[PDB]
């Protein structure tokens, strides 16, 4: 580190070894959904007779 | 080849990319200096 460096950008002290070249950035999100619901009813019957 | 000295005198931040640099066209990625950079 003797004469010692910095990245451009100086936010680091690269040693002095060593050469930066800055860039990137990426990320994606992704998702999914599902759903469902059911039902049902009855039946009836009846005779009153005489 | 220290810019270290005058970015300190004055307060200004390096500029990063810089053009004097040696550049593999195969595997498409800088490689190293080329031009010194004083």
């Amino acid at each position: 580190y003797t004469n010692c460096k910095t990245t451009e950008d100086g936010q680091y002290i690269i040693p002095d070894e060593v050469y930066t070249i800055p860039q990137k950035e990426s990320n994606l999100e992704m998702n999914s959904e599902v759903l469902e619901s059911w039902m049902n009813y009855q039946s009836t019957t009846s005779l009153s007779i005489n | 080849t220290g810019f270290q000295i005058c970015k300190n005198a004055l307060k200004l931040p390096v500029l990063e990319v810089l053009p004097g640099g040696g550049w593999d066209n195969l595997r498409n990625v800088d490689m190293g200096r080329v031009m010194d950079l004083t």
